[PDB]
């Protein structure tokens, strides 16, 4: 089961089974190969009114700039307390199976 | 006649297609998964039937 | 017997005319709603007051039809005896068996859940 | 009502699920509709969002624009000047209000930086209390005989007892613990018997 | 702060003289603390100046006899 | 909403310019983005419960049992009402 929420902050958070917390929408989108903000925005919708509501979510993930950083962010939840080379592969093998 | 999502995005970005052109187009779903865009969805449904 | 709950043809004609009048009233309410000339009830939105008006009109229609059916029935048949003396049955049962069932409701509202609109 | 209410009564719940009061007025406020409406107006708890018709959040200059419903603003007896005064007293910081119309103004936030804090300020502003006694969610004026009575959706015995024009020897409540704390135990048991 | 003894839910409270309370407890065959209790901090107990060890005579309204008399014993708290 | 022609990130308004924080791009075009939310007060007015009909027999009256303000004036001479929520019959 995959659950998607919208909060009072106008931010979209993703939450599925094998991860304890809520992952921001743009962070989980960057781990799937959507690197730029334009790609995410135009993948969501073509309507300007619809895509103007993604601004709070984009800035929450302004720090993350590449797929590897997002995978590290996910692995920090999936496998905390180990080197920054098995976290990435653990996140990759969780996001591809569950 | 259904144009995929990636094709539409590439047409808008790589070419100079107007976004307002595809805002009047129908969305096509297959088993709950967005499949692409189509101009007049009513006659698409009619021809499928 | 089955003639204790059967009304003549003139009673049915009167009930039909009353039903037509009630439907005309409901149509007038709907037209006023469509033209923006319908006043709401305090604490409720429009399209929620229209439902209340329709329900009131239909309840009054059922009551009037029941009165007509009672008027054109024998006051000494066995169903009436069982009702007035308090053995079994009420006047709502006689109205539903002889005049009309009326409006069906689910949790106080008309039947709405189904397809789109 | 019914079995859940009876269980609430016999289990001695501190606060009911649906509190309620019946408020009687003095002889000079007794038979006037305008005075009863004024009392109901000044006892009902009102927030800022209860009189705002539209909220606009601007990212370019970090400004929040508020639009007010004229009919609601008149019904609550609230004016824009006191709303501005109330907002000025808030913790927001260094702000700047400018009128955009006769029923609008904008808070310009000459200091804030991000959008998260802008939104947090927006829901902080929209939840600010304007007037009313705490706990009173809705007040209804009812005509019983030749008298006008106020029916309340919340409960506050101490607060309502201090309001002008209230008959304090006839006030009713369904909260038995407030009645025990304010009036004593014999009143509490009389109320228990009445409720059952 | 506010006078509440005139409320319509509040029955009449009266402190009972020591001789009358003694006669009552003798003719009931009980100890004073076997009556229902009232706290010294009760809003109506303070209005009449009741101290622990007293017995309060309460007159309530009844639909069967009109007036009904009840006794409470003042405790500490 | 605008995006940087090189980095692809969104552009924010700073003064008369829209600046990309990651690459430092700038432009002469300014586009204003606002988020507008609407609040509806259709049923937020103050209720006055006098047993007077509005349309037909529909009156505004407080039910002693459940507390709804919808009633049907069954009879004017007796002031007889019926709640529309719980069918309770009462007198006001
Ligand atoms: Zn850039
Ligand atoms: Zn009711």
């Amino acid at each position: 089961q995959v659950m998607i929420e919208r909060l009072k902050d106008s931010t979209i958070q993703i939450s599925f089974a094998t991860v304890p917390g809520r992952i921001p929408f743009a962070i989980i989108m960057r781990a799937l190969g959507f690197v730029t903000d334009r790609d995410i925005v135009y993948a969501v919708s073509l309507d300007p009114q619809i895509q103007n509501e993604l601004l709070p979510s984009l800035e929450q993930a302004s720090s993350i700039t590449s797929a590897e950083e997002a995978l590290d962010f996910i692995g920090n939840r999936v496998a905390i307390g180990q080197k920054r080379e098995n976290r990435i592969q653990k996140a990759e093998q969780v996001i591809d199976k569950y | 006649g259904v144009v995929s999502v990636e094709d539409v995005i590439r047409r808008i970005s790589e070419q100079n297609e107007d976004v307002e052109k595809y805002m009047s187009w129908s969305k096509v779903y297959l088993n709950g998964r967005l499949l692409g865009y189509y101009e007049d969805g009513k006659e698409l449904a009619k021809k499928i039937r | 017997t089955l003639e204790d709950i059967t009304i003549p043809d003139e009673a049915q004609n009167e009930i039909t005319t009353k039903i037509k009048e009630g439907y005309s009233q409901v149509d007038e309410y709907i037209r006023k709603f469509n033209e923006g000339q319908l006043e709401p009830i305090p604490g409720r939105t429009i399209e929620e007051s229209l439902e209340s008006y329709i329900l009131d009109t239909l309840d009054k229609l059922r009551k009037v039809a029941g009165e007509i059916a009672t008027k054109y029935l024998d006051p000494f048949n066995n169903v009436y005896i069982m009702a007035i003396t308090g053995a079994r049955g009420s006047e709502l049962n006689i109205t539903q068996m002889t005049a009309l069932l009326g409006q069906q409701s689910v949790r106080g509202e008309r039947i709405r859940r189904g397809y789109r609109e | 009502l019914g079995l859940p209410r009876l269980i609430e009564i016999v289990d001695a719940r501190k606060v009911p699920s649906t509190p309620m009061m019946t408020i009687y007025l003095t002889d000079e406020y007794k038979t006037d509709k305008d005075k009863a409406l004024d009392i109901a107006r000044r006892i009902e708890y009102t927030r800022v969002e209860n009189v705002v018709s539209s909220v606009s959040v601007d990212i370019s200059n970090m400004s929040i624009t508020l639009q007010f419903d004229q009919e609601m603003l008149k019904d609550k007896g609230v004016s824009i000047e006191e709303i501005k005064k109330i907002i000025t007293k808030l913790k927001l910081g260094e702000i700047r209000i400018e009128d955009n119309d006769e029923y609008s103004f904008t808070i310009y936030f000459e200091k804030i930086d991000s959008i998260m804090a802008l939104f947090k300020m927006r829901e902080k502003i929209l939840n600010t209390k304007i007037k009313g006694v705490k706990g009173i969610k809705r007040a209804i004026v009812q005509k019983k005989g030749d008298e006008y009575v106020i029916i309340t959706d919340g409960s506050n015995l101490e607060g309502i007892m201090n309001v002008t024009g209230v008959d304090i020897n006839k006030i009713q409540t369904n909260n038995i613990h407030e009645v025990e704390e304010v009036l004593g135990i014999e009143a509490a048991r009389e109320l228990i018997s009445r409720e059952i | 702060k506010i006078d509440i003894s005139n409320h319509e839910l509040v029955p009449k409270h009266e402190i009972l003289q020591l001789e009358e309370a003694y006669k009552l407890v003798k003719e009931l065959g009980i100890k004073p603390e076997q009556l229902p209790w009232i706290r010294a901090s009760d809003p109506v107990a303070k209005s009449i100046g009741a101290k622990p060890g007293d017995i309060i005579k309460i007159t309530r309204k009844s639909p069967f006899t009109g007036e009904s008399v009840t006794y409470r014993y003042v405790i500490t708290g | 909403m605008r995006f940087c022609p090189k980095c692809g990130s969104f552009l924010k308004v700073k003064g008369n310019k829209m600046v990309c924080s990651k690459c430092g791009y700038s432009d002469h075009d300014v586009e204003k983005v606002i988020l507008k939310e609407n609040v509806a007060h259709e049923n937020d007015k103050t209720i006055i419960a006098d047993g007077e009909t509005i349309e037909g027999r529909v009156a505004i009256s407080l039910c002693p049992r459940c507390g709804s303000v919808r009633a049907i004036l069954l009879n004017k001479k007796k002031r007889l009402y019926r709640c529309m929520t719980c069918n309770f019959v009462y007198n006001i």
